[PDB]
């Protein structure tokens, strides 16, 4: 704080101001497509012969 | 290689028809030896002039 002889007025002192900040999000579109021919042929787990 | 075939069609597991070799009732002998040439199974074998064996063939100069 500013020293001040006694007999004059004094002193004045700034201040301060604000910020801003804004956003906006993206979009995820994934997907898949689903044939016959990806559901006939065997999954893993399955026996020899006879599926 | 990955097609589910959609269409109807005819066809063969296969044929197994035996293979029988030996025809009389005489002693076996055997032995390893080293190759001079690609031999199949059951091929009638020579032995050239190195001493490896290759196939059988008559009217070799």
């Amino acid at each position: 704080a500013p020293f001040v002889a006694p007999n004059v007025q004094g002193r004045v002192i700034k201040e301060s101001g604000y910020n801003t900040k804004t956003f906006k999000p993206a979009y995820v579109k994934p997907k898949h497509v689903i044939d016959p021919n990806m559901i006939i042929p065997r999954q893993p787990g399955e026996a020899l012969g006879t599926g | 290689t990955s097609l589910p075939n959609y269409l109807a069609g005819n066809g063969d597991l296969g044929s197994w028809e035996p293979t029988q070799i030996f025809a009389g009732e005489a002693d076996i002998v055997t032995e390893g030896g080293a190759a001079g040439a690609d031999i199949e199974i059951y091929q009638v074998i020579a032995k050239n002039a190195a001493g490896a064996m290759v196939p059988h063939d008559p009217t070799a100069t």
